[PDB]
RNA sequence: ACCAAAGCUAGCUCAACAUACUAAACAAAUACAAAAAUACACCAAAAUAAAAUAAAACAUUCACCUAACAUUAAAGUAUAGGA
RNA sequence: ACGAGCUACCCAUGAGCAGUUUAAAAGAACCAACUCAUCUAUGUGGCAAAAUAGUGAGAAGACUUGUAGGUAGAGGUGAAAA
RNA sequence: CUCGCACACGCUUACAUCAGUAACUAAUAAUAUACUGAUAAUUAACAACCAAUAAACCAAAACAACACUAAAACGUUUAUUAAUUACAUUGUUAACCCAACACAGGAGUGCACCAAGGAAAGAUUAAAAGAAGUAAAAGGAACUCGGCAAACACAAACCCCGCCU
């Protein structure tokens, strides 16, 4: 079974390789989630011999045999992997109600900065463990001139974005003057 | 310089066929030739002989209380290994009024047997020495079970110049696709002893399998042939060191050749299953400038792997194979030539 | 008094408690909520964490009175490792025998007899020894625990070598790493040799009584020696876990049933490490004692009295260049009454098999005065030792 | 003075450092001081059999696509739990406090596959 | 640095060196005890010469007397008596109990405290006279202490006498030892310096007086 | 004698005296840490 | 005749208005030696700003000197100052 | 604020000293590896922001040296040369 | 003519194959391990990662027999519980590192003095001055601050100052 990552000797040496469009995603919400299984293995295989086919079309110097084909292939693997995502996140919001697949806190760290803190998977408690007491999630009172002057840098940056905007209108409206 | 450390037991797929490749030996399934000129010497009493391998059996199996295993797999290095020294105890006391030899004889147990050698060419690929030519080197590393020495060579199954139509296979690869990995350390050629011990020869070896080369094992490795191919390389590796070893104590070396044949045998063994080959060395200049005109080779016979006892259970030995034991009573009972 | 515990070294006590929690009928506010620590907010107690499905590897350890076989009654046992102060007078008090200077006269006649020697004696004794020492290793100094098991293999195949003579020899066997557990009452206190040997030998017929009733009659009105400082406990390991049951290595049946010489070894580099000969003397007295007692309990019965039947058990005891000797006869197994019948141990003691060895030819001005290989050496201690394995035949 | 801008990799530092290169760790150190292989923390592949499965990696080129309707909770429940709960109203069977039957589920515990602490990975 | 010239010397493994004389294994027997001494053995950690004390299920080192030897006989107790004892070189007996002239070392501070004073090789101190129930020492610093009675002292002179005409031969046996040389700084002597004749600072007493 | 090779490198030295970890450590490091993120840097420790 | 020269753009500067103020990206890994899923903890902290200068030196003193209270006047007024 | 990856001195953990003379592994002697740098000649924008060649001193100790940690400027360290 | 092979640390593809070099790199060409482009590569047995809790332990390493002082790194067995179940992860190249350089400098360890590594001269001529080496009649320190340097010598004494290493 290790010819699937090659395509039929038939398809060798011919020079451009016609195939059919990506899948779109109004027919992938038709299929059933067997069918998604299915068809994610029915991706895969094709898309490593894709892969395969462009490293040897690479290693000989030669051009690779209508190459659109791969990006086909990722744009349904996206597809199928949306439609999957859109299924479950319906269903836990069904369920639950929670947005998001991974419990998160917003956080303050010692930089000053506002962190969105994904949790991770331990058999102890937070209190017991001694890798995460020595996280310190707090600013400390020298943090706030820092956290201002990143305002302020900011602030001058949008600043000097929207007087550039403003100028090029300007210079615009005086080169054509259409009105 | 830098070598290749060959060791005897391997996880390789096809080691037999790249030993021999590095070896130039020949492989013969079955047993050597019966040297059939042997007196009535064949009184034996097989039942004290069975008697004391069933005891060592029951002994190291039921009778024997370890402290308790808390991993409860039971590994089979702890249980077969003083199974094997007390083997070949039982065996040498039992067989030596018998053989007289074997009570002259000595008894090593766990002691390293280390052989170095020159074969073939290599052209360098990389480095500030590329392009230029330097010769492959070897080494083994083995420590062999169990070991009896004789202070006189054991003779010979086949002459010096006998030639078999079979030729040694050819791998069209570098050593490190076996894999092989080059490292440099000293360079020993060790018998298992020094030059001033007397007992330049030798008997046998036994060689036990370690736990990960088990053929459970092998079986959930998906591996079939792999449980003859292990031992076959494990007898080309161990008896080919051994024998150049014995032949350079000896004096012969690259340019003397070898003026008579080393003649050796081995036992290696699972904890249910034994195999007993045989080993001719006749050639010793493997180095190529020697070899291009050289027409003799190196013999290897083989015996296919052959359980001794099955499930045993409660101080009753269920199955037993005699004809193991009757080998092993062959090639223990093998003297050197009466002057 | 100076305690031995350092206030920086030891565990630091936890930090007093927030005054918050001082104030009754008053809810703290914690950092618990927002699981990590805050400046300004008081510190969470927590209680002790409870895993209701156990693991065993994160656990902690259970403690030593959740034991089934834990009793309040501290047994004292001695394993391979334990050191006796006064050995020889240790094991003398807590065996109940007596020490006899030489070997006994059929050990005597046994070695003298010029027809029990091997071929050529001093010439594989001496390549044993020069195999031993210098040969065997690929090194050009072996170290002790490389040449004494070496040594002790050696001399164990040299004698087995004889069985073509005397085919008497096919009864015995080798064994290795047992467990071996011997308890018994010796005036009020408990005690058990436990642990393991080396190597020991069994055979399947017992080893006939070495000693004659007036020795046996005359060890009646032999006095033990005592030492009033010292207890006689000391040295060994004080327990309150151990099982009263006579546990042998060898089960039910067993083909090989009575052992005939133990085998001591000391293979170990520094002198630290090695026993003194005095507690190797101590330490086969009392595994010998264990031995002899698993044999006259397993086949007698719990109930204690005098044998009419004594067990004899020989070891012997190496360093690698000095051997000791012992034969063990046991008599007696009611040791709680000191006024009985005492069993005997006759000991040679500090038998040199040879004096020194040279790996290296030593040069002064340019010329060699030694030569390789080693230098004295007395056949009396090989002669002692063939004697020891032939005493069964 | 060394490399920055380059990535600290177990291919600079020396014998001692060693890091991985985001692999999932599949055991732990056994008694001999080798690594024991947990088999339960393998990834078991989950493969269909796709010779009696007919569908191709391509799509007809004729073949029409679909005005994009992305999945909602609102239809989801529209299409899977509301005609239940219309019939059971207008039958009269409908229970306020037990909606176990209807698909919808309490704690998320019980059940092999939780979706909050997402248990699957794929 | 907080104390100078200090520093690369031998390596020492340290002993465990027991300060309290009277030390019974269990309370089940408070009584007075006697054990046996086997050997003598040199300490790197100290100038004095430790002994190796064994009795009952225990060892301890502890700090030798001028004349103990391998496999002797020392006796510890803490009864006092009005016929006093007859000390030996080896007993560790309470101030109150010993006669007038005798000589002491490891003497004991405060009743449970443990031995602090007269440590080193070859000093000793002697008692002086015992009124009310109090005991007076002289120091080897010839400075008079006053104790209580009950305090646990061994009679006798600390080993390895000759500490004091031990010669050293050379800087190497310094470093060896593990002091390093002094500075090269030439510091003009002030007016600390100079023979100063001093009167005996007056008794240092530790009885609490209610 | 010659002088130009006072840096003998030592990746165990420079992580532990430059390290990410060591620069926690301590508030300054902390303060140096903000320093290189106001300045933009690319590189912020070693 | 080589070397050279010329562009008008990228973009900044000062304000005003203005929401109300640490942007974007977060699928994974990130304070083990950062970007390494996984084990019995410890965690944390504050104490006046000083001096270069001016007083032609320099000791008491020396406006602003990282503490929101703005403008028109009172007013450079009363006061404080090696006065 | 940052610096003890060079150097000054310590705490750990290791590794080297062949031959020769002597009862000696004696801070003895000859002389290698090794460590310093006495004297001279080149070099002086050089091979080199301190080197090369010849010659020298120690070379079983108060000796070199690998890895790692510690002591930080009103200071550290110093067999004091500021 | 002889600083070789490998490992540890450190560098980071600079390594290997093919093709090109008008120009960029070599302090110059020829071409290429040092430039350019494309493609591949270093496969674990070696090394890292790789159990605690109580207890019996005074007795050096120096060929260690047994000793000296400066008192000396380096682990056993006994008991309690240690997921038990093929194949985990990571480093595997090099003519290389620190010195602004393809620098006569610095650089730890294990075995060798070659069985391995390399080339002082781009081609002429053979002036002065300069550096290095060899040899010299007669004299032998008369040169110079000084027997500095050199030499077929490589010795014997007196002081000053510090004992000495
Ligand atoms: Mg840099
Ligand atoms: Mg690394
Ligand atoms: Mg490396
Ligand atoms: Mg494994
Ligand atoms: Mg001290
Ligand atoms: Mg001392
Ligand atoms: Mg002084
Ligand atoms: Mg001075
Ligand atoms: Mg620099
Ligand atoms: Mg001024
Ligand atoms: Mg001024
Ligand atoms: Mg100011
Ligand atoms: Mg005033
Ligand atoms: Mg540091
Ligand atoms: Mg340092
Ligand atoms: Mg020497
Ligand atoms: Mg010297
Ligand atoms: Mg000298
Ligand atoms: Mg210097
Ligand atoms: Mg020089
Ligand atoms: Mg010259
Ligand atoms: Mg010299
Ligand atoms: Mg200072
Ligand atoms: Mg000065
Ligand atoms: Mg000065
Ligand atoms: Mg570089
Ligand atoms: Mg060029
Ligand atoms: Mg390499
Ligand atoms: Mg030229
Ligand atoms: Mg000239
Ligand atoms: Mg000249
Ligand atoms: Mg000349
Ligand atoms: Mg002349
Ligand atoms: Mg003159
Ligand atoms: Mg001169
Ligand atoms: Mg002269
Ligand atoms: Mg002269
Ligand atoms: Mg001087």
């Amino acid at each position: 079974g290790l010819e699937e990552f090659f395509d039929d000797p038939k398809n060798w040496g011919e020079e451009k390789v016609k195939s059919g469009a990506s899948w779109t995603c109004q027919q992938l919400r038709n299929k059933s989630n067997e069918d998604l299984h299915k068809l994610w293995y029915v991706l895969l295989k094709e898309r490593n011999m894709l892969l395969t086919l462009e490293q040897e079309a690479k290693r000989q110097r030669l051009p690779m045999p209508s190459p659109e084909r791969l990006e086909k292939v990722v744009d349904s693997m996206d597809a199928l992997d949306k439609v999957v995502q859109e299924r479950e996140d319906a269903l836990r919001l069904l369920q639950t109600g929670q947005e998001k697949a991974r419990p998160g806190a917003w956080r303050r760290d010692i930089f000053g900065r506002i962190i969105w803190h994904k949790f991770k998977q331990w058999p102890i408690p937070w209190y017991l463990n001694k890798k995460y007491n020595r996280k310190r999630f707090f600013a400390m009172p020298y943090v706030e001139r820092f956290v201002r002057m990143r305002i302020e840098k900011q602030a001058r940056i949008k600043a000097r974005k929207r007087s550039l905007e403003r100028k090029k209108e300007k210079f615009l409206q005086e080169k054509f003057p259409h009105l | 310089f830098m070598k290749y450390v060959v060791y005897p037991q391997t996880f390789a797929l096809n080691a037999d066929n790249w030993y021999q490749s590095f070896t130039k030996t020949v492989f013969l399934s079955g047993l050597p030739p019966t040297p059939a000129k042997l007196e009535p010497e064949p009184t034996l009493d097989i039942t004290a002989l069975r008697e004391a391998v069933c005891d060592c059996l029951l002994q190291e199996h039921f009778f024997l209380r370890r402290k308790k295993r808390a991993p409860v797999i039971q590994d089979r290095e702890a249980i077969a290994s003083p199974f094997l020294d007390q083997l070949v105890a039982s065996l040498t006391g039992l067989l030596s009024v018998h053989n007289p030899v074997l009570a002259a004889a000595a008894l090593d147990c766990k002691r390293p047997v280390h052989f170095f050698w020159l074969r073939g060419e290599e052209i360098i690929p990389r480095g500030h020495r590329k392009g230029r030519v330097d010769a492959l080197r070897y080494q083994i590393n083995d420590k062999p079970h169990n070991q009896i020495r004789i202070s006189r060579q054991l003779p010979e199954f086949v002459p010096l110049d006998y030639s078999i139509p079979i030729e040694v296979p050819v791998m069209s690869c570098k050593p490190d696709k076996l894999p092989l990995f080059k490292r440099q350390y000293e360079n020993t050629i060790f018998i298992g002893s020094k030059t001033a011990d007397p007992l330049c020869y030798g008997h046998t070896q036994f060689h036990l399998l370690p736990d990960k080369l088990k053929r459970e094992k092998l079986l959930k490795q998906n591996c079939a042939d792999q449980i003859e191919v292990v031992f076959r390389a494990n007898a080309i590796a161990s008896l080919f060191a051994w024998t150049g070893a014995q032949a350079m104590y000896q004096g012969f070396w690259s340019e003397a050749d070898v003026t008579r044949p080393f003649v050796s045998q081995g036992v290696i063994t699972d904890g249910k299953y034994f195999s007993f080959f045989c080993y001719q060395l006749n050639t010793l200049a493997l180095t190529a400038q020697a070899d291009q005109n050289n027409p003799r080779k190196n013999i290897c016979w083989g015996t296919q792997s052959k359980p001794l006892y099955e499930t045993i259970e409660d101080n009753n030995v269920k199955g037993f194979n005699d004809d193991v034991l009757l080998q092993l009573v062959q090639f223990l009972l093998n003297r050197p030539k009466e002057d | 008094a100076y305690e031995w515990g350092v206030r920086s070294t030891r565990k630091p006590e936890p930090p007093p408690l927030d005054r918050v929690y001082e104030i009754p009928g008053l809810e703290p506010i914690t950092y618990a909520g927002k699981m990590h620590f805050m400046p300004g907010l008081a510190r969470p107690v927590f209680p002790p964490w409870d895993p209701g499905w156990t693991h065993p590897k994160f656990r902690r350890l259970p403690p030593l009175h959740e034991h089934p076989l834990y009793k309040d009654q501290a047994c004292y046992v001695f394993h391979q490792r334990c050191r006796l102060l006064e050995g020889v007078k240790q094991a003398l008090w807590l065996t109940k025998t007596q020490l006899i200077e030489g070997l006994p006269e059929k050990v005597l006649r046994l070695a003298d007899d010029p027809r029990n020697h091997i071929e050529n004696q001093d010439e594989r004794v001496l390549n044993a020894i020069s195999h031993a020492r210098l040969w065997h290793s690929t090194e050009d100094i072996p170290k002790r625990e490389t040449y004494c098991p070496v040594i002790v293999d050696s001399l164990i195949q040299l004698c087995k070598s004889q069985i073509l003579k005397h085919p008497s020899l096919a009864r015995r066997i080798c064994a290795q790493n047992n467990t071996l557990s011997a308890t018994w009452n010796r005036e009020s206190i408990l005690l058990q040799v436990h642990g393991s040997s080396g190597a020991r030998l069994n055979a399947k017929d017992p080893l006939p009584p070495v000693a004659s009733q007036e020795e046996v009659e005359a060890t009646k009105n032999h006095v033990l020696e005592t030492f009033y400082p010292i207890s006689p406990t000391m040295g060994l390991q004080e327990c309150n876990v151990y099982d009263v049951n006579d546990d042998t290595g060898f089960q039910e049946g067993y083909p090989y049933p009575c052992p005939h010489t133990l085998y001591f070894l000391e293979s170990a580099n520094l002198r630290p490490r090695r026993f003194q000969p005095d507690q190797l003397r101590a330490k086969m007295i009392l595994f010998a004692f264990g031995s002899a007692l698993a044999q006259a309990r397993l086949l007698y019965g719990n109930d204690s009295k005098v044998l009419e039947q004594p067990v004899v058990v020989q070891s012997v005891g190496t360093d690698g260049r000095l051997f000791q000797f012992l034969v063990l006869q046991l008599n007696t197994t009611d040791l709680a009454s000191d006024e009985g019948v005492k069993n005997l141990a006759w000991v040679d003691s500090d038998q040199l098999l040879y004096q020194h060895f040279w790996c290296l030819p030593v040069i002064k001005k340019k010329v060699v005065v030694e030569p390789v290989g080693p230098i004295g050496f007395q056949p009396e201690t090989f002669r002692k030792f063939l004697a020891l394995y032939l005493h069964g035949a | 003075g060394a490399d920055r801008m380059s990535k600290w990799t177990s291919k600079r530092g020396p014998r001692t450092f060693c890091k991985g290169r985001g692999a999932k760790g599949t055991g732990f150190h056994g008694r001999d001081g080798k690594f024991v292989q947990i088999k339960e923390m393998i990834p078991e592949l989950v493969v269909p059999e796709l010779a009696g499965f007919k569908l191709k990696p391509y799509v007809n080129y004729r073949a029409p696509e679909g005005t994009d309707t992305p999945l909602t909770a609102k239809q989801l429940f529209l299409e899977t739990a509301a005609p239940a709960i219309e019939k059971d109203f207008k039958a009269g069977t409908f229970d306020p406090e037990h909606l176990e039957k209807y698909g919808f589920e309490p704690t998320q515990e019980g059940k092999l596959f939780q979706l909050y602490p997402k248990n699957f990975p794929r | 640095i907080q104390v100078h010239g200090i520093g690369g010397g031998h390596k020492q493994r340290y002993r465990m060196i027991d300060f309290l004389r009277f030390r019974p294994e269990h309370e089940s027997k408070p009584g007075p005890f006697e054990e046996k001494v086997i050997a003598v053995r040199y300490d790197p950690c100290r100038s004095a010469d430790i002994a190796l004390v064994a009795g009952g299920n225990r060892k301890r080192w502890i700090i030798a007397t001028e004349n103990m030897k391998a496999g002797d006989t020392v006796l510890n107790s803490d009864h006092i008596g009005r016929m006093a004892v007859a000390a030996r070189e080896g007993d560790a007996h309470p101030l109150g109990a010993l006669p007038v002239g005798t000589l002491i070392n490891n003497v004991e501070s405060e009743p449970g405290r443990g031995a602090q004073y007269i440590r080193a090789a070859g000093t000793c101190g002697v008692l002086l006279r015992k009124v009310n129930g109090t005991a007076i020492i002289q120091l080897p610093s010839k400075r008079q202490m006053q104790v209580l009675e009950t305090c646990i002292a061994t009679v006798g002179r600390v080993s390895n006498v000759d500490h004091n005409k031990r010669v050293i031969g050379k800087a190497g046996r310094n470093r060896w030892l593990g002091k390093r040389p002094n500075s090269g700084l030439w510091q003009r002597k002030g007016g600390w310096a100079g023979r100063k004749i001093r009167p005996l600072p007056p008794m240092k007493s530790y009885v609490k007086l209610p | 004698k010659a002088r130009g090779n006072e840096y003998q490198p030592s990746n165990i030295k420079r992580k532990h005296k430059h390290g990410w970890v060591r620069r926690l450590r301590t508030p300054t490091g902390v303060q140096v840490i903000l320093r290189r993120m106001h300045k933009g840097r690319k590189s912020l420790s070693h």
